[PDB]
């Protein structure tokens, strides 16, 4: 049993998913063809006599990136029945991407999904990578999403979204992408992420020390997060964390599923031999503002539930004794009303890295996944971008001609107006 | 012959029983396959306790072993004692408890709930008349409780008349190791009460203390943890296995400590607990145990005995002694402590005598006493289920398998009356 299924709707998602299924392939001795030289039953199917095949289904609007994939030595594992491409993209626009272009190929996803999602019996959860720049992974997946939870009831899905800095950002008309996709987020996806393309690029100079991070070293490190998750499925360990055992323990309320990863030990290739990378410093590491996958700061928003996944050479007796000392610290401090917010997953693998990455052969590892308080101040530097250009009506030319309508933008802004006011509603004591 | 039926309900429940019947076995002389190569013959006059001899000169567990995922069962298969467990015991689903009590009490168990049921009347009948059921469990997750709640009060419909023995790990505070222990107690506290005859509690939190002091000994593994507990529950199920001088079997070990119709919570006891180091010096004898088993740090449930009274205690000494040297520490005790002891009950002590040690020792025992402070144990749930509930969180996790406001209101009340009888009997 226990499959689940990958959706890269968008170019931020097919280029992660470009390097996450080459991370895959590595870990369980995978070439590229399909061949294996027990577990994939995760994310793989084999069929025949030495082929594996996986839930790739790659989808977008526009057929350059999707062509690289089709050229790359990842075109082998993939088969041309996968890849749907379309013609002439949303290009930034959401009113393309959603009510107009879309409306074609969405019917051809579908029933290319039930085809891989009616051969397993052990359906877990979707993946569906996007960003909140785009124009494919903006609306496009909002009509996605209206389409899965329809058909599927109340199974798990999970988005990882990336989501717009306040200082580097590459577009223009990205605090109008993100408003409107709030309306699936709330309601079509149960364990919805925030990653910055910011705070990586303060990693990549001061964990890792590379001078010039770009995007295929902003994503392998994502890489490593979204295969934390799936060790608990993938492979055994002394404590595990099932997939819907995760999101009991982790999210705490009806609404609020907004956790942040981080990852440790994020160092450099030739640091590692001077540091004394131990369970005591890298759960430590864990809590530092320097290894925030969002740029935001973890000691002015107070936490309220992480969830330890670990990985590798780690026995349980310790794991107490680091989580002893952080609960003695003071400045680290969480909504009183939860007295224990811990939950701790092992996995007896090792963590592996890709030959020709950036990151250092270790031992240990962790990847937290924490909801707290202070990502909403997260959303601030954004309702502010949104808050001009709609003063003035920018941008509205676009998109009145091509179905969207002026009611919904007043309408779309309590979206999340409301939802900043309720951490502020659950982050205060009594 | 007066046999047991065995049930391991969730992960830990079935990690205590594997080793538990690795520790069971060697006892016997039991090899890895199922056959005896033992040397006494005090193992096979009671053989047929924990055994069915199946044809071809093999022995069998009567054990009936259960979880929701098959993950937990591949490891019992592969691991130590494997083969020798019936196949077609291991009843299972494939879905998972998801750390959710309603999970495991009204949605995935309880499809697979009779599928369960049958195994064990099958193995009802392969003995001449029973009287054990060892459910061995936790108050952690999904099928510890609501997996081995249900399932009681179904074994209660059938035997209303024999003796249920849960061996029940608790919450604690220290190690805290999920987020919503606080809902698996409060829900699994209104069917151990007034449907199990004896429960004993065992705490992680006292049983990492004993790892790395008593036994100096600095990386506790589970398989250390589960490894006390082990020789605890092959304690108790002495006389049923062994003669000895004064003998006391189940029932009358459970109609002397047990004063009352509900207070029936027990602590556990080990002696001796040395290191590899402190062996030579030690002088094994009665006082020597003796003073050992009443330490305040010899309690795996993780509270002071010092902070309260005992009611009932009891000993299962085991070996070669003499009654009076056994006879005059307990005489002692009772007189050296008489502050901690209840004033209205005369002669705290029921004695156990077997003359069968534990393998390869000169003696050892089990403590076993009602106290008064597990008042405590429970404050430290009862406080930590009191913010999560006053906020309503986590509340969706629970309405959305069936659940009700009513089911949280009155099962705190059910734990306020427990504490609210050692208090007023203290
Ligand atoms: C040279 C010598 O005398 O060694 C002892 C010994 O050193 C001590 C320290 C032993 C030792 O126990 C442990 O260190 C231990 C480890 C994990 C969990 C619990 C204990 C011993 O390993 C354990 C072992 O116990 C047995 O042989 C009992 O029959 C015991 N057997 C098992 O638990 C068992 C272990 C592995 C495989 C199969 C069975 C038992 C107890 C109750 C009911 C049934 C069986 C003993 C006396 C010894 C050693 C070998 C060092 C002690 O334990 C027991 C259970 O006897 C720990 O404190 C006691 C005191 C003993 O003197
Ligand atoms: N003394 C021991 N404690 C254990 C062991 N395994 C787990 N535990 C403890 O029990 C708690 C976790 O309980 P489980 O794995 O048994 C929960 P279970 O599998 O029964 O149900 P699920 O909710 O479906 O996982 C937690 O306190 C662990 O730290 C063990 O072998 N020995
Ligand atoms: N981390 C990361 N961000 C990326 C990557 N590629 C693009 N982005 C970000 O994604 C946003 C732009 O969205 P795209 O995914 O390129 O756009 P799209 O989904 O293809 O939508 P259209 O091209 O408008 O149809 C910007 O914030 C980019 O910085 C990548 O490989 N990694
Ligand atoms: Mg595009
Ligand atoms: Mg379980």
């Amino acid at each position: 049993m226990r499959e689940c299924i990958s959706i890269h709707v968008g170019q931020a998602g097919v280029q992660i998913g470009n390097a996450c299924w080459e991370l895959y392939c590595l870990e369980h001795g995978i070439q590229p063809d399909g061949q294996m030289p027990d577990s994939f039953n995760t994310f793989f199917s084999e069929t025949g006599a030495g082929k594996h095949v996986p839930r790739a289904v790659f989808v977008d609007l526009e057929p350059t990136v999707i062509d690289e994939v089709r050229t790359g030595t990842y075109r082998q594992l993939f088969h041309p029945e996968q890849l749907i491409t379309g013609k002439e993209d949303a290009a930034n626009n959401y009113a393309r991407g959603h009510y107009t272009i879309g409306k074609e190929i969405i019917d051809l996803v579908l029933d290319r999904i039930r085809k891989l999602a009616d051969q397993c019996t052990g359906l877990q959860g979707f993946l569906v990578f996007h960003s909140f720049g785009g124009g494919t992974g903006s609306g496009f997946t909002s009509l996605l999403m209206e389409r899965l939870s329809v058909d599927y009831g109340k199974k798990s899905k999970l988005e990882f979204s990336i989501y717009p800095a306040p200082q580097v950002s590459t577009a223009v008309v990205e605090p109008y992408n993100s408003i409107l996709t709030t309306h699936t987020t709330l309601e079509h996806s149960d364990c919805a992420f925030m990653v910055d393309n910011e705070a990586i690029y303060d990693i990549c100079r001061r964990n890792l020390d590379i001078e010039r991070p770009t995007y295929t070293n902003l994503n392998r490190l994502i890489s490593q997060i979204v295969s934390s998750i799936t060790a608990s499925l993938r492979f055994d360990g002394a404590l595990n964390v099932d997939l819907t055992e995760f999101q009991t323990n982790l999210v705490p309320y009806p609404r609020i599923h907004f956790p942040l990863a981080t990852y440790a030990p994020v160092i450099s290739a030739e640091k590692a031999y001077h540091e004394q990378l131990s369970v005591a410093e890298i759960t430590n590491a864990c809590f530092e503002p320097a290894n925030q996958m969002v740029k935001c700061d973890p000691r002015h928003g107070k936490y309220m539930a992480c969830c330890l996944l670990y990985r590798g050479d780690v026995v349980p007796k310790d794991v107490n004794a680091a989580i002893a000392t952080i609960k003695t610290k003071r400045s680290i401090q969480f909504v009183d009303w939860c007295p224990t917010g811990f939950k701790v997953g092992i996995n007896y693998q090792p963590p592996t890295v890709v030959p020709g990455g950036d990151l250092a052969k270790v031992q240990r590892a962790v990847c937290m996944l924490s909801n707290t308080t202070a990502i909403a101040e997260a959303w601030a530097r954004l309702d502010h971008k949104f808050d001009l250009m709609y003063a003035k009506r920018a941008f509205v030319h676009w998109y009145v001609g091509e179905g969207m309508e002026e009611g919904e933008f007043s309408e779309a802004r309590e979206d999340m107006a409301a939802l900043e006011k309720d951490y502020e509603e659950v982050g205060v004591d009594s | 012959m007066r046999e047991i039926v065995h049930i391991q309900a969730g992960q830990c429940g079935n990690q205590i029983g594997a080793k538990f019947w690795e520790v069971i076995s060697d006892e016997h002389g039991i090899d890895p396959t199922g056959t005896y190569h033992g040397d006494s013959d005090l193992q096979l006059d009671r053989i047929s306790v924990y055994y069915n001899e199946a044809t071809g000169g093999k022995y069998v567990p009567r054990a009936i072993l259960v979880d929701l995922e098959p993950g937990t069962m591949d490891s019992v298969r592969s691991g130590p004692f494997g083969q020798i467990f019936r196949p077609d015991n291991f009843v299972f689903g494939q879905s998972g408890a998801g750390n959710n009590w309603a999970k495991g009490h009204y949605t995935e168990g309880a499809e697979l709930v009779d599928s369960v049921l049958d195994v064990v009347r099958k193995e009802a009948e392969s003995c001449d008349c029973l009287q054990g059921f060892q459910l061995t469990h936790s108050l952690g997750g999904g099928t510890g409780s609501g997996m081995g709640t249900l399932l009681i009060s179904k074994i209660r419909e059938e035997y209303p008349d024999r003796i249920m023995n849960t061996f029940s790990v608790v919450p604690s505070p220290k190690v805290s190791d999920t987020v919503v222990e606080p809902y698996n107690a409060t829900l699994s506290v209104h069917q151990l009460v007034e449907n199990t005859d004896e429960t004993y509690c065992i705490d992680n939190e006292a049983l990492y203390d004993i790892c790395f002091r008593t036994l100096k000994l600095t990386t506790p593994t589970y398989g250390d943890l589960n490894h006390l507990v082990s020789a605890t529950m092959s304690g108790v199920t002495t006389c049923l296995r062994f003669p000895g001088q004064l003998n006391a079997d189940l029932r009358k070990l459970a109609v002397n400590m047990v004063p009352f119709p509900r207070l029936h919570f027990f602590m556990p006891g080990f002696a001796p607990l040395t290191s590899r180091g402190s062996q030579q010096y030690r002088a094994l004898t009665v006082p020597e145990l003796t003073q050992q088993v009443f330490d305040a740090k010899n309690m795996m449930a993780a509270c002071d005995p010092r902070h309260g009274r005992y009611l009932t205690v009891a000993a299962v000494f085991r070996g070669r002694m003499s009654m009076k040297e056994v006879d005059e520490q307990m005489l002692n005790v009772q007189n050296k402590n008489s502050s901690y002891f209840v004033e209205w009950i005369p002669n705290n002590v029921k004695t156990a005598v077997c003359d069968i040690p534990p393998r390869g020792l000169k003696m050892a025992v089990t403590f076993i006493g009602n106290s008064t402070a597990i008042q405590e144990l429970f404050k430290r749930i009862s406080e930590q289920f009191t913010a999560m509930f006053r906020r309503k969180a986590f509340l969706h996790w629970y309405t959305g398998e069936g659940m009700d406001e009513m089911e949280f209101t009155e099962a705190e009340s059910n734990m306020n009356d427990l504490v609210s009888e050692y208090q007023q009997y203290q």
